[PDB]
């Protein structure tokens, strides 16, 4: 026999081992493989499809309406519309998102990221609309006048009915922590502020809706990228399904 | 070799993320990167280069962790079978359900063909489950639709002359082996809007593909058990090829055989109190 | 790979007879993400206008 | 020595294992192989030979008579002469002929089945048969009507003694399950009904036995195939044998 | 073959010290290289033929156990958490600073990139904490920020669906496995002259740099214990680069995440008692 | 399977092995290498770099203070300045150097040693010092006269404000012994000695600090190696740090 | 390598796919002991006076 | 390490193993091979060498005589002298032989077998001698009538000493069991009957011996093999030899 | 992983293994090899350097003088000098010589041997010896007539001191065993005898030294070997050392 | 060898240093049987007459 030396990690299972291993049928011959639509290779395929953030996310807002924010007619100049942290992980609005979903199987992420609105008014409604950036060192812009000082793009409500604010990537490493782990202060990570503004005002004909909304949507730009495997948050059970 | 090159398979995870090009101000009514319009169904155009003035970057993150096969290459629990001294046999019917993990993951797609690596670890325990000594082999049965399944310990058909069988120790290292991609159908389907029969709308039934169904593990000790083992039953998904991404399972799993949730709350995501702050 | 950077470079050799024995596949397979963020019969150019 | 790790499955034994193992005996030398006639390579040569169905299977017949279905002179126009659930696997007539026993050690099948008739009946009976396959979906066809919209082959008695009604394999997926498993649903793989009819009648010269019968016969076509060995139902044990 | 050579490299230690050249005696006013000016931050350009009369010697002596490699690349021991048998449950903290001889050896340098291999022994023992048998399968799961934590012995969380994980026996030999450079940064820091987080300035989160914290590893018995596991971590750096070179340590660690030292009596070497004598 | 025998040292886990062992994250991508500054690859590049002796240890000294030797206007001939064992191990001044620090992970050490002197007196102030090294085999040289005799400068304070001495590597064994070990008698390593002596005297204008300094510093010349790791003596614990 | 003197010679062999998982790295890499012993814009060779 | 699954039949001892193992004395030189006559490479080169039969196995005869089949001169025409199973196996003549002791260590057997005869009668004695082979199916041949059917030599008495009766390989299989093990019923490989017959009369001159001898060898024609070894039946012990 | 099967010997530890095995310091740079004198491959080297014989074993006898043979004035005719057993092992002269003390090492040897005699008296003492080899199966020669008969020399005193009686190998077999083992009949390697005789007499002028002394001496000659090592007989220990 | 008939073909592989360590030789080596069987100065031919 050839003279051999087993060394440590004989015998143990790890569950990312890549070995081959025994077929228990190895005569077995599977059916072909035929041509289905839509093939993916890569999960990232998926990250780069829109999908619809759960914006409104007030106490006491359910169901389908939590995809539209409200916009209305002011009485007040320069007002705010949204605001929200960007985060892939935690549980605000981007987390329950297809990038925010797949985001929950991942630890680490890099990449721009861009934002969709969609105006949801009459044909006779009009208004502009401040979309901000702001990188991270600071609170979320108090005004309209910080907000604008960041990345920004002015949308006016027209035929095109939607905008884009891509947020960019604009960081000091490579890398950022999906998650906001305390104890391990994942804050470090703080990857800044979105925020939405009124331009000018929304302005309407007598007697039409005085309220409209904003479907925003997410979605990963291609320069975006996911490390770390790890588990679901959310995705429990405490007994063996039947 | 040649003919060892057949059995040698040179395979690179050498693809990169996208880069950055430098760009620089434009005032003009010629190009709007920025206008959009949702309601086509396509995904926003606009890049980087064209909404802010860009850097060059030059790419060099790889993009392989989310590849299909990396993301499903793992093992994940699918089974816990617990044989008790009672009769010192147990069973497992073979799907990937009972456990949320891999189900959820798999929740990405509708249909999948892979080949599969099982692992199992037996375990034995006293009655109040404490680990204890045992050393015993125990056979693991494959036993197919349409096979007599085994009654007892010292049934005959633990013979094994056509079902395929594992052998191994209660406490030597962990069986393990692969399984080939076994559906009648051309790739597995994560769900099914259709009925298991004709001629039949009963509820149990829809929602039922047996095609995914290839039959059940039976497990016994070779002797009669004097502790209970428990199997855990490991699956890695190999080989992978994915069709038709989904919305990925948001509310928690209830049923092994159905989708039912409970949808009391409708919503995903934490509240508060004001869109205009955090 | 004893290491170019983010690549990985593996030769699976598989010991059984059956493919399905093999280890997981290292390669890097087409990305076509545009059948799914462009699913439209006219394309639409970035710089264009997307209505009319 | 060379450095191992011995993995996952070590000291295992597969009963089907493809390995290499020493010989108990290494000098031993065989006799040489002589010519034999009928030489198996393969089981689906063995499936491909017509063997008879054990098709009069009512309740009180027994024996050799359990192979000859009834033909009489009828008193009614388009009659029913048989009906059969078109299954390799369960336990009807099908599942003890040479296919349905080699059916019986797999879990999968695929392929056309053919269905050979001999008619018995004296030189002077005449007579002419509707033989149908219904593809599932329903139930049996219910009269010669029915029957007759599907695959059928009419079947006159004559000098040629024998017909063969081919059950092509018409099927929503490449393979089908050998058994009904009712806690599996495997009445998903229903391959449809096999219905046997008067076309005319049978007709004999005055005096002459008023019943005949019909020798059916069944073999696969060489499109056909079986998948995934499994321990046969009903070949069984209580004690070790003595 | 190629592709087989594509996983070996040939790698040489062959490195020598400097030699030595004969020299004669010097009467000048041309050459003084035994002045010197230590004000320039520059070390001494002085050698051994300037200074005296030297002989010819030819470089016989390696350099190979000082290379960077060499030095780090050893397992050194740096997490021992023990598993108590009324859980059955524990974790270790993923970092090099439990334990000091890795850490003084790392505090040489100020970044560091490197791969790390892991060797994990288990050993029961009483309460007593005298060796006892008990053979018993056992789970280390990486646990990433992030990820729900296990907080019992047969939460589902241990089905380990995306956290990876290693099964290995008590009694058994140990579990090893290698981890590449999972920093977000492009190196690993020693020293972090910094805050945590932006908008705070607690002294609890200065010199704490979270690029260097991956997470967990928990630790269960896959039954419950009979008898208390020890789970001694050991770790061999490999792969390894080095840059900016620092004071090491001289000071005792005290603190697990900072510097924190006595410094009450202001000295590193003994005393004696006079200069001019020993 | 291929018939084997391992051996003895199957199981065994030792630090230093230099074994392939699977990866716990095979699809990972790490971020790129960038530049920084000061990349080290071999520690006596350290070793090569002069640092500051503790040298001024007297019983009392406290501090920045034991980095000077003090030098003082002499009143009578021939005076020592200072005496110093040469030892890269032990706990006497070189202990705590650079050099000395890396000695401490070492068992063994060859090669030439210099020593630079830096004068810190008035630019008025003017003096003349002897640097002697004794090759070993007696005691500390007792006068100026006998350490005359051995490998020597002369130093004469002024505008270029350090010396050295080359310590060179004078040895009957091409290594020697880091440690002085009492039971293993590594006295069998002594290395010499180092003195200081006043060559004429420090002379001062009137009313000028009567007292200087020498700041003594220690670095590896390039012929210089250590070998076998070993344990440092001084950086221990008592308790797992929390 | 069945011995030249102060030379270790190692055909370094992963059976892993990842290139973390090979064996440490046994070649020498260059020194530049300069960066920290002479890191002066003038150089200032050994037979001169340093300053001016 | 390289990664390896050891399978079943690890750590086994098999009797029969044909593997490499270490050397306890790895540098051991032997002394050279000489030329020594009579080499042996094969042990059928043994068993075509003839030896005697203890052929007159009759009850009361010991010793040397058991070698010697009597001849005498006969009173009755077409008398028996001789009569033998023909068996490798078993306890009979045959099997204390070089041929049947060879074949106590074999199971199986197939060839031609010779059987030389010597007549030791004096110069002057004359007769002829009827030797048969049966092929089995029936008994031993009853009658010189029902012997001479078979395979036969007539040898006549004279200068050449001996003759030889062939008995050629006559077989349904291309072997046969070396053993008559009853409840393994090896009498299926019943291989025949050899006898000897007077065929004139054993003829003296007056007042000479009236009975003489025949000594019977047997020996394996070049067509012989032997296969499966087995443990011989008669080389037992009770206990360790002291 | 790789399917083997670890074979019988697996985790043994043989004392004589030639296995490769992991260095626990793979990074160590040993201390060049300098040019020493005397360099030693081979112990038969050592073999051939002849030693002197403690011949003088006499009861009585200690120390130096038990080197040197005592050789007298006679008077008597044909005396006898000196007796000895050609062995290389057991307890007599020849066991603690170079030869014989390797020979405590091995047990078994071939090859001539040789023994050079200086004698030691006054440079005006004559005298002629004989000096005999007797082959082995008889017992020593009585009188220098039977001594004579074998191998021998005769020495004549004279400038040249010293004289070679070569024992060459004459021998059944190429080797014999070093040991004289009584159990296992080791004296079946019985080598032959050497004897000393006067073949004249020692004369001396009046009143000189009437007795001197004769220094045998041993050596191997260049055609002898030793293998099987052993353990020394006489090197043991009753308690560990401290 | 995966098998001409009655022909054994084997590649004995010794892994040890010394000769003595290879496993069983498995060559059929020459048959000399007539040193035994026909051990006589004179041949005798099959169809002669043995004596004169
Ligand atoms: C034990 C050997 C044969 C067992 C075959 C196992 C194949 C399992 C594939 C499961 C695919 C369907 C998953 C599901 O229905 O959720
Ligand atoms: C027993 C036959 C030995 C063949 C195995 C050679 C080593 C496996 C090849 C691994 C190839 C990828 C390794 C890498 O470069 O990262
Ligand atoms: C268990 C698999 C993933 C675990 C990742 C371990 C990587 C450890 C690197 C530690 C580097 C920082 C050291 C420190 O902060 O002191
Ligand atoms: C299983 C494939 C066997 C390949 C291993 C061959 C031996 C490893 C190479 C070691 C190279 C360095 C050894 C040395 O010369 O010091
Ligand atoms: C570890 C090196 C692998 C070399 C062993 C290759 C297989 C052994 C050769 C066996 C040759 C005779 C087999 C046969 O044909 O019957």
């Amino acid at each position: 026999g050839l003279p051999t030396k087993p060394g440590p990690g004989s015998y143990q299972f790890m569950t990312t081992d890549e070995d081959c291993s025994p077929c228990i049928l190895p005569d077995f011959q599977p059916t072909p493989e035929i041509f289905i639509p839509g093939k993916v290779n890569n999960l990232l395929e998926i990250a780069q499809v829109e999908s619809i953030l759960e914006a409104n996310n007030r106490e006491g807002v359910e169901g389908v309406e939590r995809y539209v924010i409200p916009v209305s007619v002011q009485d007040a100049l320069d007002a705010q519309i949204y605001a929200l942290r960007l985060e892939l992980g935690g549980s605000g609005p981007l987390s329950s998102s297809l990038l925010g979903t797949l985001a929950k199987h991942y630890t680490q992420w890099s990449g721009s990221v861009e934002i969709t609105c969609m105006f949801t008014g009459t044909f006779m409604t009009t208004g502009k609309v401040l979309l901000a950036y702001t990188p991270p060192g600071g609170d979320m812009p108090r005004n309209r006048e910080e907000a604008m000082l960041g990345t920004h793009v002015i949308w006016d409500f027209g035929l095109q009915s939607s905008i884009t604010l891509v947020i960019p990537w604009i960081s000091a490493s490579h890398f950022r922590g999906v998650s906001n782990d305390d104890v391990l202060n994942y804050q470090y990570y703080a990857a800044g502020h979105v925020t939405i503004w009124y331009q000018t005002n929304m302005v309407i004909p007598p007697g039409f809706p005085n309220t409209a909304g904003i479907i925003m949507m997410i979605a990963a730009q291609p320069n975006f990228s996911f490390r770390i495997q790890k588990d679901r948050e959310d995705m429990t059970q405490t007994a063996i399904l039947q | 070799g040649k003919m060892l090159k057949d059995a040698i398979d040179k395979q690179v995870a050498g693809a990169l993320v996208a880069g950055t090009t430098t760009s620089t101000h434009s005032v003009a009514t010629d190009s709007t990167p920025a206008l959009q319009a949702a309601e086509t169904g396509a995904t926003s155009t606009a890049r980087d280069e064209s909404m802010i003035e860009t850097r060059t970057i030059v790419p060099t993150h790889g993009i392989h962790e989310t590849s299909v096969e990396s993301f499903f290459g793992r093992s994940s629990l699918v089974g816990m079978p617990l044989l008790a001294t009672g009769t010192s046999i147990t069973h497992w019917r073979i799907d990937f359900r009972e456990f949320v993990q891999l189900r959820a993951k798999m929740s990405w797609f509708t249909y999948m063909r892979f080949d599969v690596e099982f692992t199992i670890i037996a375990t034995s325990s006293t009655g109040q489950n404490v680990t204890t000594e045992q050393h015993t082999t125990y056979q693991v049965m494959y036993v197919p639709p349409g096979a007599p399944v085994p009654s007892n310990q010292d049934s005959f058909q633990w013979q094994s002359g056509c079902n395929p069988s594992v052998f191994a120790d209660t406490d030597g290292p962990p069986a393990q082996f692969s399984v080939p991609f076994m559906s009648s159908a051309n790739a597995y389907s994560t769900v099914y809007d259709g009925y298991a029969r004709f001629m039949d709308t009963d509820p149990d039934r829809y929602g039922i593909l047996p095609s995914n169904f290839l039959g059940f593990m039976y497990f016994r000790t070779l002797e009669d058990a004097a502790h209970q083992v428990r199997f855990r039953i490991y699956a890695k998904i190999k080989h992978t090829s994915c069709w038709i991404p989904r919305a990925p399972r948001q509310a928690p799993y209830k049923k092994r055989y159905n989708l039912v949730f409970s949808g009391d709350s409708d919503r995903i995501c934490s509240n508060r109190a004001s869109l205009t702050s955090y | 790979g004893a290491q170019g950077g983010s690549t990985i470079n593996y030769n699976n050799i598989n010991y059984y007879s059956h493919a399905a024995s093999a280890a997981q596949n290292k390669q890097d397979f087409t990305q076509d993400p545009s059948k799914f963020t462009q699913p439209i019969a006219d394309v639409i150019k970035e710089t264009a206008v997307p209505l009319k």
